[PDB]
């Protein structure tokens, strides 16, 4: 499915298959940083408040 | 795969066809990709010659 989505933006699919581990690591790190991005900053949710 | 043979089809409709050189492209060795399989890729030119 991720290879399909790579085709969707104009990149051939062999790129994903040859860089699968790197891509998964990058995704995991970004998800890990979202937690702190919300938690540390207290003014993130002003719209709801 | 039909269980015994391999084909290639479009994604939104089932229409199996023989895997040839005219509907595939080549990139690199078959050791980087995770999950690669062996099969025959037919070349239309050779039977004529």
């Amino acid at each position: 499915q991720m290879a399909y989505r790579f085709n969707g933006i104009g990149v051939t699919q062999n790129v994903l298959y040859e860089n699968q581990k790197l891509i998964a690591n990058q995704f995991n790190s970004a998800i890990g940083k979202i937690q702190d991005s919300l938690s540390s900053t207290p003014s993130a949710l002003g719209k709801l408040q | 795969s039909n269980g015994t043979h391999w084909f290639v089809t479009q994604r939104n409709f089932y229409e199996p066809q023989i895997i040839t050189t005219d509907n595939t492209f080549v990139s690199g060795n078959c050791d980087v990709v995770i999950g690669i399989v062996n099969n025959t890729v037919y070349d239309p030119l050779q039977p004529e010659l």
